[PDB]
């Protein structure tokens, strides 16, 4: 909780740092972004994302291989992957289970198609592996992080 | 200019000023009415009246864009002077 | 030697804030036991720090 | 290029869309009443009420429709037609991924079948319209009240029902419980009069008469 | 036009019989749940509120409107039942707090502008 | 492209079986963990001393409301009501008059702050810089009506936060 | 809110990682807060010249949604070309 | 099919050991649903169409991995769920009867929205 | 003067890890159990 809850208020300072409050930012409004980012932000958006991973490993060492955080969690509850989808089931959820499914990359809204990734696909559809299916999708999330940082274009944040 | 009320109370720049009965007193004692001392009316009329000599003369209000929506006042009317709306200083021609 | 050595900037902590009585009065107010540069003072009397 | 701001336009899945269009208009022309593609390349269908079961599961078993995922269940009030609700079901594709809608419409009264069978996620999105529209659906598993507080009336997202509600609750310590009350506003909204009297866009203007 | 889809009843003889058991399910459910709800509320004046709001709705005629008011109070008894209702909530259709109206128009005069 | 997630299956030799049955046994990866967080307890902690030490912000931060003035001192609103019209909780509300100078301020602007949802719609909106909300947060108070501030208060606080608010505008109308 | 030697070990052996490398502490290699101030740039329709408004309006260029069939040997049709199989990860394949 | 796949992947369904008999009498069981179909239906040509294009690649190409390929409905194992899904569709609406003309008209403006 | 707003250094940005470095670490089973079994014995004589 505390080790990421630590990583979550660093993102609330950029978060402020752009549009002005830390959590509730209005920023994206239609027809593009509200205003630029402050400079200076890349780097230490740039700095976040390089000694993040080292926490996420940090978490799963606790969390993955830990005999009691599986037992109380693998194969409890498992979904079946027909019986997913017709339950409106999405996301990860449906993910975990094992449907090759992302509206990020059959369905890509803005720029999302240009941005390389791989999505965490689940294997047994129990709590476990929607579990790892998150951090997987953390690790993913820092890749498209510094994609997007390495090589944003120049022009003007409104319609 | 800040003026104290019969009853006591400081009036306000609007001139609002709680009456002698005016049962909606009792929220001051134990507390203050808080008012504003700059008022804006006077504060504005001390200044200097501007003494450029053109026909129509421009006004940001100062800090160019921090100013406010730049309007261009006619300085025509020999009887009065000229005032920008948003800010209030008093343009005139230099006595033509 | 760094064991002495933190040892050492311990006790000089101690001389920093004033002595003992002033160190003493910094750590039961204010929590704290680091000295850092005066940058400034306000009209109100607080140290910046 | 020369249109930077207007947002792309993508004549290729309008056209397959409008195929696909035609398709279930003769598959089904029993229930289907108008099948039209907006624009955007979204497509709707328009269905009789009676087909809210046999057109979804047409829609949801089809080899060449493949249609489970109930995206979202709702409803559209709109006092000013005969029978003022619509019900608009939200499928997506996976084989085909694609967004389908079909809109369906009901009044008051009229009670609308409940797809539940077809699709087991409109449950408690079922359970929504009934708790908030008033629209009940037939033989639904367990059509309770989902949304609004215990002992609520009404349904309120009605355009007729008021922004404020109409009874507040609140302490009182004559009978130490809370309690309802008549609405009072401490302060009344205030209904700004937007929508300028200069039309916006030709191409949607009404017909006259 | 005239012609409509019933929800349930066919006829105003068959509604009728719904809310004849209804009014059965709420005589019986009244002492029980004042002893469950620990409500202030005692048994006779449990059982005639439930009598003047069956009787408030006296003007309705439309089956389907019968149909609807009847599965209303079908959700209203799950709700009580199975206690999911709150005891506030149950005291809510007995009017305590709300101060008591005048009805002659005299007294509306003197109150406020109020038809 | 995708990556399953867990399909890592364990092979069967005699090192294998017997590496996961000592793991079982003789607990190691709860040992891991409680190694891990041994290593945190050693760490500097992360904690900042309030009140004598706060947050890092940004120019941008919105806060209190508060009515700023020209450098003639005089109010910059010419109260056009945009922000009443702008504000998505309709916590402010104004009446406007011709003055006795003629400029046409507010004889009431007040903000409701407990309806107030803290967005920066209001100085974005307002035409001349008038209304803007400065860095303070430092105003919890006691009782309901405190909150409930009025023009009066909106000058004050425009009077106090006036440096702050000057400063940081100055670092930030570049952006907006 | 670095450490000593000997600390410094007992933790990164006991989190089996070197942890120098990046701390969750963040020390002067922050961004300066007192950036320069910055020239923002503009956008496409900047220009004073062939900027009609008529040729670039986004809303103004949206019609009705286009009927297809009312109630006033073709072969079968999907909504979607069937969709392909993903591939799997060149970099970690299976984790 | 050499070793047989161990999982499809998706853990709602299992794999089917013998596929291409399978999609043989699911698929025959279905043409014969579509032959009590009335001729005249629309729904009897498009699907009799798509079915017996499925069964003459399937009984012609015998290479499971090729099968999917060239069925483009991914692992074998979801194909035959939805061809039992459209055995069930065709069954359940064979007395839906949906090739009559439309039931009726909407009531006068019901679709127009501009307000 | 040039435009200029939060970029990128032309040299791009360093590279961002995202695998699971997770550490391997002890000795193997036997070696474990053998030396349990040794300090056993030690404590039995
Ligand atoms: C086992 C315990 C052995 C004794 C304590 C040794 C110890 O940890 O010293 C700190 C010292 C440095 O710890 P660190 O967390 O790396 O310091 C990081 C910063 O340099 C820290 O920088 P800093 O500026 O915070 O350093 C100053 C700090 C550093 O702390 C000290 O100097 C504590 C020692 C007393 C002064 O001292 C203070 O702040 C003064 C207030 C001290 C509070 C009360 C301490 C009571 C200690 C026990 C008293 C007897 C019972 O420890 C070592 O170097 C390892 C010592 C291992 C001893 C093993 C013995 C078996
Ligand atoms: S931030 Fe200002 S404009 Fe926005 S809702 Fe609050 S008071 Fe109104
Ligand atoms: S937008 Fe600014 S000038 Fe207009 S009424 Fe509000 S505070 Fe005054
Ligand atoms: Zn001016």
């Amino acid at each position: 909780f505390f080790w990421m809850f630590e990583e979550r208020e660093k993102m609330f300072e950029f978060y402020e740092r752009v549009s002005g409050a830390r959590m509730h930012a209005a920023y994206i409004r239609p027809g593009g972004v509200h205003q630029d980012l402050p400079l200076g932000l890349l780097d230490d958006i740039y700095e976040f994302s390089k000694n993040f991973s080292f926490r996420i490993d940090e978490l799963e060492e606790m969390l993955t291989n830990n005999r009691i955080w599986r037992n109380r969690t693998v194969d409890i509850g498992v979904v079946t992957a027909e019986d997913a989808l017709n339950y409106g089931f999405s996301g990860v959820m449906l993910r975990g289970s094992g449907i090759q499914w992302d509206l990020r990359k059959t369905q890509p809204y803005d720029v999302y198609d240009q941005v390389e990734f791989d999505v965490p696909i689940g294997s047994r559809g129990d709590c476990y592996d929607r579990y790892l299916c998150r951090v997987e999708e953390m690790r993913q999330s820092l890749r498209i992080i510094s994609q997007c940082l390495n090589k944003m274009p120049p022009g003007e944040i409104k319609v | 200019g800040v003026r104290t009320s019969p009853t006591g109370e400081k009036v306000t720049h609007t001139g609002q000023a709680y009456d002698d009965g005016d049962y909606r007193r009792v929220r001051f004692s134990d507390r203050q009415k808080e008012v504003n001392e700059n008022f804006a009316i006077d504060l504005i009329a001390e200044q200097p009246v501007s003494e450029v000599g053109s026909r129509v003369i421009s006004c940001d209000g100062g800090g160019g864009a921090l100013g406010h929506p730049r309007v261009y006042i006619n300085l025509d009317k020999e009887t009065k002077t000229g005032t920008c709306g948003y800010c209030g200083l008093q343009f005139r021609q230099p006595h033509h | 030697m760094e064991l002495v050595q933190v040892l050492r900037r311990g006790l000089q902590q101690v001389s920093g804030h004033g002595g003992l009585r002033g160190y003493l009065r910094v750590l039961f107010r204010a929590n704290d036991v680091r000295v850092g540069t005066l940058v400034g003072e306000d009209k109100y009397g607080n140290k910046y720090y | 290029d020369t249109r930077p701001t207007i947002r792309p336009r993508n004549d290729v899945v309008h056209k397959q869309l409008s195929a696909f269009g035609q398709y279930v208009a003769e598959i089904l022309p029993k229930y289907v009443q108008q099948v039209q593609v907006s624009c955007f390349n979204e497509l709707e269908i328009f269905i009789h009420p009676d087909g809210v079961i046999p057109v979804l599961t047409f829609l949801r078993d089809h080899t060449n429709a493949q249609f489970k995922s109930l995206a979202d269940l709702t409803a559209v009030d709109v006092p000013t037609r005969q029978n003022r609700f619509e019900i608009v079901y939200n499928l997506l594709s996976l084989r085909f991924n694609s967004q389908i809608r079909v809109k369906t419409y009901t009044d008051e009264l009229t009670p609308i079948e409940s797809s539940v069978t077809v699709y087991k996620a409109a449950n408690w999105y079922e359970r929504e319209i009934w708790d908030m529209f008033g629209v009940f659906f037939a033989n639904h598993p367990d059509l309770r009240r989902i949304l609004t507080g215990y002992g609520f009336e009404g349904h309120p997202f009605r355009k007729d029902f008021p922004l404020s509600g109409y009874v507040e609750l609140r302490y009182d310590d004559e009978v130490k419980r809370v309690v309802a009350e008549p609405v009072e506003l401490a302060q009344e909204f205030r209904k700004f009069d937007l929508n300028s009297p200069w039309e916006a866009f030709p191409a949607y203007r009404q017909p006259p008469e | 036009g005239t012609s409509v889809k019933p929800i349930f009843s066919r006829d105003m003889n068959e509604a009728k019989r719904r809310v004849r058991e209804l009014y059965r399910a709420w005589y019986r459910e009244v002492p029980n749940t004042v002893h469950l709800f620990q409500l202030d509320i005692s048994v006779k004046q449990g059982r005639d509120k439930v009598r003047e709001m069956f009787m408030k709705n006296a003007h309705v005629t439309d089956p389907r409107v019968v149909d609807l008011l009847v599965i209303k109070g079908k959700m209203e008894l799950e709700e009580t039942i199975n206690v999911w209702k709150q005891r506030t909530h149950i005291m809510r259709f007995f009017h305590e707090t709300e101060a008591p109206r005048p009805t002659d128009f005299l007294s509306k005069f003197y109150v406020g502008h109020d038809p | 492209t995708y990556k399953f997630v867990n399909m890592r299956e364990p092979s069967m030799d005699m090192k294998s079986v017997t590496d996961r049955a000592a793991q079982t046994l003789l607990w190691t990866e709860l040992v891991r963990g409680l190694g891990m967080t041994l290593s945190y307890l050693f760490r500097e902690p992360a904690t900042i001393n309030y009140p004598f030490e706060k947050g890092p912000l940004s120019p941008r931060f919105r806060g209190e409301h508060a009515l700023r003035r020209y450098p003639s001192g005089e109010e910059r609103c010419i109260a056009c009501k945009l922000c009443e019209a702008v504000c998505p909780a309709q916590a402010i509300t104004i009446e406007a008059e011709p003055r006795a100078d003629g400029s046409r301020r507010t004889t009431r602007y007040d903000i409701d702050m407990t309806k107030c949802i803290y967005c920066g719609f209001c100085q974005e909106a307002c035409p001349v810089d008038a209304i803007v909300e400065g860095p303070n947060f430092e105003f919890s108070t006691e009782t309901h009506e405190e909150l409930l501030y009025n023009k009066e208060k909106l000058l004050n606080n425009g009077d106090k936060w006036e440096a702050e608010i000057a400063a940081n505008i100055q670092a930030d109308y570049l952006y907006r | 809110a670095s450490a000593t030697r000997v600390i410094q070990l007992l933790r990164n052996w006991a989190s089996g990682r070197d942890l120098q490398a990046k701390l969750q502490l963040r020390y002067q290699e922050i961004s300066k807060r007192t950036q320069p101030p910055p020239k923002l740039p503009v956008g496409p329709s900047h220009k004073l010249s062939n900027n009609y408004y008529c040729t670039r309006d986004g809303r103004r260029e949206a019609m009705p949604p286009s009927i297809v069939m009312s109630s006033q040997e073709k072969k079968a049709v999907t909504p979607a070309p069937p969709i392909k199989r993903w591939e799997l990860s060149k970099d970690q394949p299976y984790l | 099919a050499g070793l047989l796949k161990k999982t499809t992947g998706l853990v709602g369904l299992a794999v089917c050991e013998t596929p291409h008999e399978r999609l043989k009498i699911l698929y025959t069981k279905i043409l014969d649903v579509l032959g009590q179909i009335p001729k005249n239906a629309a729904y009897r040509k498009y699907t009799e169409q798509i079915t017996n294009e499925k069964l003459g690649m399937v009984k012609a190409e015998p290479d499971v991995k090729k099968l999917e390929e060239q069925l483009q409905g991914g692992q074998i194992e979801e194909v035959i769920l939805q061809a039992e899904n459209e055995l069930s569709l065709a069954r359940k609406m064979l007395r839906w009867k949906p090739w009559e003309p439309l039931v009726e008209e909407p009531p006068a403006n019901q679709w127009k929205w501009p307000i | 003067s040039k435009v200029k707003q939060d970029m990128p250094p032309p040299g791009g940005y360093g590279p961002i890890d995202y695998k699971r470095n997770l550490p391997r670490r002890g000795l193997s089973g036997y070696s474990m159990f053998a030396v349990g079994i040794g300090t056993l014995l030690f404590g039995y004589w």
